[PDB]
RNA sequence: GGAUUUUUGGAGCAGGGAGAUGGAAUAGGAGCUUGCUCCGUCCACUCCACGCAUCGACCUGGUAUUGCAGUACCUCCAGGAACGGUGC
């Protein structure tokens, strides 16, 4: 299952009122991240279920890591990633790091996505030669330090974990 | 970094998911709360996730507020004179703090209009006869830790510490 | 234009607003009932088609229940008054 | 804290500054009524400060 | 002649407008238009049987005003 | 001058004829003084009906509001553009 | 011409709006057609009747002079007339 | 301008127009101009305007 | 001075809601730009349950709050 | 394709038949003024012959004669005969 | 450009009756303080006519639904009625 912003919730108590449920869900999920929207429907198809839409993907992962089987209004709730993305989300040391154990398939955009998180990247070179190797260059050294600290042991495609080291002269 | 009106004026001001007026203060590492009256009483819910607030105090008179969200802070002591400044509160969200003793929850009985409380991830939850002491202490709360109060809890709350 | 200005003066001389015209002629007070039951005793400086008024020396009297209701009055010196709130304009008031 | 020496010295100095400032005002020319009354009201607040500082100076000699 | 034109030549004049819903708005006029809508600043606004609140500015619609209280220091013959 | 255009996009409080209060982001207006208020909340004063009951204010969330101009009495500002 | 608010109201037609009449009755339904003088016709109306009595009417036509206000759908908050 | 009104002109004049309006209400008759009102306030130790035991006292206080 | 779009509601059974809480039902027979309606088979229904058939009436437009289509239109 | 009974036609039919017309009142549910319509004009101001107020509370009818009921008061024009 | 859907307003005013019922710390008058008596302003309870009937929100107990969606509102039974408005 892929990580989404919206967490789907079933196995809730359906006897509570919808507005009390919405206040209680905003209370229960204000801890993990910023809740932009909650969808609580009381119709016979969708009663007892809720959807909580978050701004960031990490807070949904934190909510799924914390609230496995949370006693909520007398019922242990079951939270999953929701199968579909939302409406609102769908609408909205050295500079050079040497990377090893990189997936061959990895797309350029993907690499920018993972590495770019710690800011602006000067350029990345993938190895057409020794495969699964790459050089990631950051414009700022501070950014590079942060990436290096965080990235090592990074899990991209769980089969492999990346090893990142500072480039050596 | 200390909190001033400057971080109030720049922060996100909007309508929340439960359709109240919201000011967001996520990720500011605020240790002390002061100078909130520049919100001009246009708000019903103020978030305070990820701040280093040691004590929930310094709260000025804001009448329209119905929710305080104090998720993941370092509340070891609590303020006592809160009900005089937040008269129409309905939710207090005190999750993931360091409340340890039963008497530390004692100022919360002063809010008459209080209906929803959340004191989860706190050491004060760890001790025995906790929830009945909250009910026997603050009777006006209808939802405690997302568990609705029951009359057996009211009876065994009245029975103890007589 | 100018023919409308002669038309409005002859119409205000002969029509229903003549008394307001008379109130700006010899400068006597009129008693004006308002929609919130306030009587206004005062001269009129100027008026228009809508009976909007600019008024001097106004005594606004009205009746307030606290029992028996009392005739609490106030003295507004100069004022403007929108014309849709005017009920009744009587040219000569008795006292 | 040197109440005897430092605090009384500072309060005496602050009084001297207030006297110099409202003297500088009474030395300068005035041109219109608004700004005359404004300075005279300003000098009143300075006198209120002078009286309060002189209060505190007199209630700091028992110890 | 229309008297709304008399009212539009009032700016920075401190009036007290009595509205149609028993309201008393004491403030200085920043603007009146041809439809008698009055924009005031430095407003002391008292609703019916309520305490006087104060507002930085107000913008009253024209039909909702009932009468004015103009200042006594107003030469109206030059204003007409 | 077009004075209401200066008050545009502000958080504005609008007083209706029956006594309601509309706090909304004042987006647009016209000749009849209709209003478009984004994120608007209405406020009804509630009569106490007792000697000892207080007077409360009930707030409804509305959203995007078209307010017809014949209802409007007076508008004041509450806040800067959010 | 036509004002910006009545243009927004015309944009709101086809969507579920909520009228409040002068008598306080709340008519929430799909705005079939709106008019320049704010005459609104709505289908799938759920009326509140000012004492709580929520009934369901179909195909009402509300006179615009009696409309207190019109809660439009919030998805029109990004309309280019509002800009 | 938080201490003086415009008619007072910062110590130049005193506004007695408001007091004149309260005075019309107090006498219950309009036979009295602003100039006639000022002649009343030129009085010092002579005959009073109204009987000194009447309602004139509340006005005199204000 | 645009006429209302009541061409759907013509010759259809309506349920008017007039001011003062008054309620009349009937077949809409015509309208003007003022939304003054002409109602055929007009039955007035008061606060009491009994309903007075008043036949053919002219309703001034400024008293109408609402009109419900009792037929499908 | 449909032809319309505009209300001036029907008020003029009330004029032509000289029928006694009951007139409801705007924001006055108690009183209904009925009379024979002699004539009417543009703003629906009516004149009535032998008009009478009917207060529904007191159930009493006060005779007036020839009145000119101003048009903005009218809610409904009902024919009693 | 004051004659039915917007801007010259159809708005204003008052909360049923009774009882040797109870209170105005600092704020009623008169019998020219204090004590007492009388009369045109509230809240709490009781009685007649819990002012009446309606629906929505809401609290206790039991009970049913385990369902992937962009929402006036959502299971049912019984008790209580703190709130809102509608007509008398």
């Amino acid at each position: 299952i892929r990580p989404n912003h919206t967490i789907y919730i079933n196995n809730m108590n359906d006897k509570i009122k919808k507005e009390e449920l919405k206040r209680s869900l905003y209370a229960l999920f204000s801890q993990f991240g910023h809740v932009v929207d909650i969808v609580a429907l009381k119709t016979m198809k969708m009663r007892g279920q809720a959807f909580v839409i978050f701004k960031e993907l990490g807070s949904s992962t934190n909510a799924l890591r914390q609230l496995q089987g949370f006693p909520f209004y007398g019922k242990p709730m079951r939270i999953q990633y929701a199968k579909t993305d939302s409406d609102i989300i769908s609408k909205m040391p050295n500079y050079i790091l040497f990377l090893n154990n990189l997936p061959e398939e990895t797309n350029e955009m993907m690499l920018s996505m993972l590495f770019n998180q710690f800011p602006g990247f000067k350029e990345v070179r993938l190895v057409p030669g020794r495969h699964d190797i790459a050089f990631v260059e950051f414009e700022n050294d501070g950014q590079a330090g942060a990436a290096r600290d965080a990235l090592q042991g990074f899990k991209i495609t769980p089969s492999h974990a990346m090893k990142i080291t500072y480039a050596k002269k | 970094v200390k909190l001033t009106a400057e971080l109030i004026e720049q922060a996100a001001q909007y309508t929340n998911a439960v359709r109240d007026r919201e000011l967001d203060l996520r990720g500011y590492k605020i240790p002390v709360i002061e100078n909130l009256g520049a919100t001009l009483d246009q708000f019903d819910a103020i978030d305070f996730s990820d701040n280093e607030i040691r004590k929930l105090d310094g709260f000025p008179l804001l009448r329209r507020l119905k929710t305080l969200l104090v998720n993941n802070n370092r509340i070891c002591r609590i303020g006592e004179g809160l009900d005089q400044a937040l008269p129409c509160l309905t939710e207090l969200i005190l999750t993931n703090n360091s409340l340890v003793e039963l008497g530390d929850l004692d100022p919360l009985a002063s809010l008459k209009s209080l209906t929803y409380l959340s004191i989860l991830r706190n050491p004060v939850t760890n001790k025995k006869h906790y929830r009945l002491y909250v009910i026997y202490k603050v009777p006006q709360v209808r939802v405690l830790d997302f568990q609705k109060v029951k009359l057996k809890e009211r009876q065994e709350a009245e029975k103890m510490f007589k | 234009p100018e023919e409308l200005q002669k038309r409005e003066e002859e119409e205000f001389n002969t029509g229903p607003l003549s008394v307001l015209t008379q109130s700006v002629k010899n400068n006597t007070q009129v008693l004006i009932n308002c929609r919130n039951n306030k009587k206004l005793l005062g001269r009129v400086k100027a008026f228009d088609r809508h009976c909007n008024m600019v008024l001097e020396n106004v005594k606004e009297m009205w009746t307030e229940v606290p029992s028996k209701p009392v005739n609490k009055d106030r003295y507004i010196s100069k004022m403007f008054l929108r014309g849709d709130s005017v009920i009744v304009v009587l040219r000569n008031p008795l006292i | 804290m040197e109440t005897i020496l430092e605090q009384q010295r500072r309060y005496h100095e602050e009084k001297e500054r207030l006297m110099d400032v409202m003297a500088k005002e009474m030395l300068t020319k005035k041109s219109t009524l608004r700004d005359q009354i404004n300075s005279d009201h300003r000098t009143r607040a300075m006198q209120d400060r002078y009286m309060e500082v002189s209060g505190n100076l007199r209630d700091l000699y028992d110890d | 002649m229309k008297l709304v034109r008399f009212l539009m030549k009032l700016s920075h004049e401190t009036v007290t407008i009595e509205l149609k819903n028993g309201t008393q708005v004491h403030g200085t006029i920043t603007g009146v238009d041809v439809s008698m809508n009055t924009h005031l600043k430095a407003v002391k606004m008292t609703l019916k049987n309520r305490e006087p609140v104060q507002l930085e500015t107000l913008s009253i619609r024209g039909n909702n005003i009932r009468y004015f209280i103009l200042p006594d220091s107003l030469p109206l013959d030059t204003l007409l | 001058s077009s004075k209401m255009l200066q008050h545009i996009d502000y958080r504005m409080r609008c007083i209706l004829q029956d006594g309601r209060i509309f706090i909304g982001t004042f987006k647009a207006f016209d000749k009849h003084m209709n209003l478009i208020l984004c994120d608007c909340d209405e406020f009804r004063k509630i009569k106490p009906k007792n000697s000892k009951q207080a007077e409360r204010e009930e707030k409804r969330v509305l959203g995007l509001v078209l307010l017809r101009g014949e209802n409007l009495v007076s508008m004041t500002v509450e806040g800067p553009p959010p | 011409s036509i004002g910006v608010p009545i243009k927004v109201l015309h944009e709101a037609e086809g969507h579920i709006v909520t009228c409040e009449t002068n008598t306080g009755e709340v008519y929430r339904g799909k705005l079939i057609e709106a008019e320049d003088n704010m005459n609104c016709q709505m289908s799938n109306i759920t009326v509140t009747y000012r004492d709580g009595r929520v009934a369901q009417l179909e195909q009402v036509y509300i006179r615009g002079s009696k409309i207190r206000f019109l809660i439009l759908p919030d998805m029109l908050k990004n309309a280019p007339m509002l800009k | 301008l938080v201490e003086f009104t415009d008619e007072e002109g910062y110590g130049r004049y005193l506004d007695l127009h408001d007091c004149y309006l309260k005075y019309i209400n107090l006498k219950a008759s309009e036979k009295l101009d602003y100039i006639t009102y000022l002649s009343i306030f030129d009085q010092l130790f002579d005959i009073p305007k109204e009987r000194k035991n009447a309602e004139y006292k509340r006005y005199l206080e204000m | 001075a645009h006429p209302p779009e009541l061409k759907k509601f013509m010759d259809k059974k309506l349920s008017l809601k007039l001011n003062g809480g008054r309620h009349v039902q009937g077949i809409l027979r015509g309208f003007d730009p003022f939304m003054n309606l002409v109602i055929d088979e007009c039955v007035e229904m008061a606060t009491s349950g009994q309903q007075n058939n008043i036949g053919m009436v002219v309703i001034r437009g400024n008293s109408i709050i609402m009109l419900e289509a009792l037929e499908r239109v | 394709q449909k032809v319309m009974v505009q209300p001036i036609n029907l008020i003029f039919r009330y004029l032509q038949n000289r029928s006694r017309i009951q007139v409801w009142l705007y924001e006055q549910v108690n009183m209904r003024i009925e009379g024979c319509i002699i004539g009417f004009d543009e703003y629906m101001n009516l004149v009535l012959d032998d008009a009478e107020e009917i207060h529904s509370k007191t159930k009493s009818r006060k005779q007036l004669g020839r009145i000119m009921l101003k048009g903005d008061n009218i809610t409904l024009l009902q024919s009693v005969s």
